[PDB]
């Protein structure tokens, strides 16, 4: 298959505050990136496509972008229901043995 | 003075070489400018 | 806008074949491409396989490849999933995933790669 | 080669009179000058071709020449003074274009029955 | 009925743009040419010429 790393894998940062995701690509995928919120319990819902326009039906806050080996996708206020898993599914390969990501993860601060 | 032809980019072609279907890729980002002559027509007379 | 619904939970025993449909509706369902994704519980999606309505062509991931073929129907407007060869771990959440890609039928095509409309997702577990 | 066909136009017997006359820049200059010696060759080659399948009929080296057998009338039986001055070479040709094989077999055998008398 | 079989490949995007071609008769074989202009499909050319 095709493999994805990525380093550094996950930073810590708390909740309530401007956190940026970045996806790696292994391989030179021009902007054939889309990203996909999943909260836990339906389909994922793609956000990114293109690795800049947005998808109809989803709020203008959520901003991608980037090229190549590196992608960034920006929050501006963070918001109840966007906690959540988010995948980077690369495309540009052909014929189509496309490769999901591995999304992101986030712990439960229990005291 | 000039007379227009509104016209699309096809991608999923009948082959002109045999009985097929292909699919070609999306069309690029720019210009395309082809400025080509006309020499020829192909007519057929009507059924009845 | 457009939904699509898919075929119930099913439970099948290892050595078997399972099958899972997706019925898309709202639109002409021959105008769209399907790909359809599994995701392992407490696992990422995994991008099962891809295949494109107008042309009626498929192409799946190759560590998968041999044990499934994903075929559609314009006449009941819906995809079908077939999966051989059923074993413990492949026990996952099915998705049918559906986009729309421009006037197919007059020879138009886009071939995006992304999903936009998906299913409600089936689930299969495969065990004693 | 080919360059004995300006004379099609001329007639049967002009014809006929005619035949005892005569019977980088670098690289473009080099792959299209084996094309004309690749002509050239099977000019000769086909020459050799032809000329011992006359030898068949028993005339070599010979622009014109005829040997012992008739004409047969089914052979698009028309006058020779008509044929010979307003003629031309492709259209008897085509008024012959069947019997060609008829008149090259016969030929043969009629060669090796003269052949008979100094095989005796 | 009739098998479609797929021959997915890659379609890489590329320059395309026709360019004159002659044909040519090797070896033996000439190509004769009706220089006359007013042409009606079938029948004779009296000004024909050998290329
Ligand atoms: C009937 O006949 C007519 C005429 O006889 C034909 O018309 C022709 O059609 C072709 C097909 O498109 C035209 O070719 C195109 O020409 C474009 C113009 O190029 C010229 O001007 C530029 C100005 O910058 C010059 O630089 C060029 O010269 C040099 O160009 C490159 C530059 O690097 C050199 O490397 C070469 O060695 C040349 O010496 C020309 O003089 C040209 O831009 C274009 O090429 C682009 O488009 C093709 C299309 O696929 C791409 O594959 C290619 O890679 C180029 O990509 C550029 O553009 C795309 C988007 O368009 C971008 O995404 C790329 O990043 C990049 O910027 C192509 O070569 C030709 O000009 C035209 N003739 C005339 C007189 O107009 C008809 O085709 C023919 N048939 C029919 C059915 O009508
Ligand atoms: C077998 C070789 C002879 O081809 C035919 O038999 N063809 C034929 C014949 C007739 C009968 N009329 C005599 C009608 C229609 C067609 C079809 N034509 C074209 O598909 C065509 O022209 N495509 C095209 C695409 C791009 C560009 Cl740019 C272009 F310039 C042209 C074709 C049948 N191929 C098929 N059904 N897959
Ligand atoms: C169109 O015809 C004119 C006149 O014969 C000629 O100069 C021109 O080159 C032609 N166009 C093309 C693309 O060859
Ligand atoms: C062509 O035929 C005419 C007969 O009308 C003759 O007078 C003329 O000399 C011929 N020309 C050539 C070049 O054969
Ligand atoms: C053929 O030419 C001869 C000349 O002797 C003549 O007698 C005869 O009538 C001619 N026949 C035809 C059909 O022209
Ligand atoms: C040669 O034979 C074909 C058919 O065998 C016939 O059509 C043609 O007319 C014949 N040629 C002559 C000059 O009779
Ligand atoms: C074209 O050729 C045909 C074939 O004989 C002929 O009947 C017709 O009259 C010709 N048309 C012309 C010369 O305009």
């Amino acid at each position: 298959d095709i493999v994805m790393t990525q380093s550094p894998a996950t930073l810590s940062v708390s909740p309530g505050e401007r956190a940026t995701l970045s996806c790696r690509a292994s391989e030179s995928v021009s902007s054939d990136l889309a990203w996909y919120q999943q909260k836990p319990g339906q389909a994922p819902r793609l956000l990114i496509y293109g690795a800049s326009t947005r998808a109809t039906g989803v709020p203008a806050r959520f901003s991608g972008s980037g090229s190549g080996a590196e992608f960034t996708l920006t929050i501006s206020s963070l918001q109840s229901e966007d906690f959540a898993v988010y995948y980077c599914q690369q495309y540009n390969n052909w014929p189509p043995r496309y490769t999901f990501g591995q999304g992101t993860r986030l712990e439960i601060k229990r005291t | 003075d000039s007379i227009t032809l509104p016209c699309r980019i096809k991608q999923i072609i009948n082959m002109w070489q045999r009985i097929g279907q292909a699919m070609y890729a999306p069309p690029i980002q720019g210009v395309i400018r082809c400025v080509s002559n006309i020499t020829g027509l192909i007519l057929t007379r009507d059924g009845g | 806008e457009v939904q699509l619904v898919e075929s119930g939970a099913e439970v099948k025993k290892p050595g078997s074949s399972v099958k899972v449909s997706c019925k898309a509706s709202g639109d002409t369902f021959i105008r769209y491409s399907f790909t359809w994704v599994r995701q392992a519980p407490g696992q990422g999606l995994e991008w099962m396989g891809r295949i494109i309505t107008i042309l009626d062509v498929a192409h799946y991931a190759p560590h998968l490849q041999g044990r499934v073929t994903i075929t559609a129907d314009k006449s009941t407007s819906t995809v079908y999933l077939e999966l051989r060869n059923l074993r413990s771990d492949d026990t996952a959440v099915y998705f049918c995933a559906g986009v729309y890609e421009g006037e197919a039928d007059e020879g138009e095509y886009d071939n995006n790669g992304f999903l936009k409309h998906w299913g409600q997702g089936t689930l299969v577990t495969v065990s004693s | 080669f080919l360059g004995f066909l300006g004379a099609a136009g001329s007639t049967m017997g002009a014809a006929s009179m005619t035949l005892t006359v005569q019977a980088q820049h670098l690289l473009k200059l080099t792959v299209w000058g084996i094309k004309q010696l690749q002509a050239r060759v099977l000019a000769v080659e086909r020459y050799l071709r032809d000329q011992q399948l006359l030898g068949i009929w028993g005339c070599s080296g010979k622009l014109i020449c005829c040997t012992n057998v008739p004409w047969n009338s089914s052979w698009s039986n028309r006058n020779l003074s008509e044929i010979w001055d307003n003629m031309t070479w492709l259209q008897w040709d085509k008024e012959i274009s069947n019997y060609t094989q008829i008149i090259y077999g016969l030929l043969e055998e009629s060669q090796n029955q003269q052949e008979k008398n100094e095989q005796d | 009925n009739c098998n479609t079989s797929a021959i997915t490949q890659a379609c890489p995007k590329v320059s395309f743009e026709p360019i004159p071609i002659h044909y040519c008769a090797p070896a033996g074989f000439a190509i004769l040419k009706c220089k006359d202009k007013k042409f009606n499909g079938t029948g004779p050319c009296p000004s024909v010429s050998t290329v």
